[PDB]
């Protein structure tokens, strides 16, 4: 396989802004999708699973939706912990591919 | 062909917790051992797998380098060492055999399911 | 969540006008045969709204 891309490749925002990350799929993905959060030099973590469920220990300001092909993730307010890179992967069929990665920096 | 799982429990994230399931009623062969995890209320996710003649070890996309498996055919029990535990790994654990160690067309295994012991991780 | 809102997610072909689907048979599974199971690549076509 599934060729996937994410947009934009980079981002720049301050504390409290509203940004969004969008990544689509070339094949019908429906709802089984995960949005990973990984820091440089550290282990990843999962924030939103199945595009609608909030994980345990994940703060509620990370909210997402989307079905079919187009997917989106919305941030109500940004935090000092929020500044890192982001991946989104599919979880449907024969082995999956990762994203090219977006980055949020201090502007 | 009965698979009884054990080793699950409650433990803090970042700590190690080794699980095992013993193979009973299974004639000895080169069957590819596999592992599958199930988040409660969600779909099915495969974890890892080891084929015959040792080696041939593969994992999932997110568990590379943090899971260790070794197979001992004398005790008929398979164990997995869990390292770098996170809060995401709370799921129900099923270990599968796929019961098709054929020389020709070894793929396409009918993965059986055991009783299963779930794990709980609280931060 | 009293989920009496079951619907259909998958079908082999498009549904024609004024036709009702009732069968609970497992979805397409083109690569591997499901053979009457809900394992890998095997889903029931009935999910609820919740």
């Amino acid at each position: 396989d599934i060729q996937m891309t994410q947009s934009p490749s980079s981002l720049s925002a301050s504390v409290g802004d509203r940004v969004t990350i969008t990544c689509r799929a070339s094949q019908s993905i429906h709802s089984f999708l995960s949005w990973y959060q990984q820091k440089p030099g550290k282990a990843p973590k999962l924030l939103i699973n199945s595009a609608s469920t909030l994980q345990s220990g994940v703060p509620p300001w990370f909210s997402g939706s989307g079905s079919g092909t187009d997917f989106t993730l919305t941030i109500s307010s940004l935090q000092p912990e929020d500044f890192a890179t982001y991946y989104c992967q599919q979880s449907y069929i024969a082995p999956w591919t990762f994203g090219q990665g977006t980055k949020v920096e201090i502007k | 062909v009965q698979l009884v799982e054990s080793g699950g429990g409650l433990v803090q994230p970042g700590r190690s917790l080794r699980l095992s399931c013993a193979a009973s009623g299974f004639n000895f062969d080169d069957y590819a051992m596999h592992w599958a995890r199930q988040v409660p209320g969600k779909g099915l996710e495969w974890v890892s797998g080891i084929s015959g003649n040792s080696g041939s070890v593969e994992y999932a996309d997110s568990v590379k380098g943090r899971f260790a498996m070794s197979r001992d055919n004398a005790k008929n029990s398979l164990y997995l060492e869990m390292n770098s535990l996170r809060t995401e790994d709370t799921a129900l654990y099923y270990c599968a055999k796929e019961t098709t160690p054929w020389g020709i067309y070894r793929s396409g295994g009918l993965d059986v399911w055991g009783q299963g012991t779930t794990v709980t991780v609280s931060s | 969540g009293n989920y009496n809102y079951l619907y259909r997610l998958f079908r082999k072909s498009n549904l024609k006008p004024f036709e009702r689907d009732i069968s609970t048979e497992i979805y397409q599974a083109g690569s591997t045969p499901c053979n009457g199971v809900e394992g890998f690549n095997c889903y029931f076509p009935l999910q609820s709204y919740g």
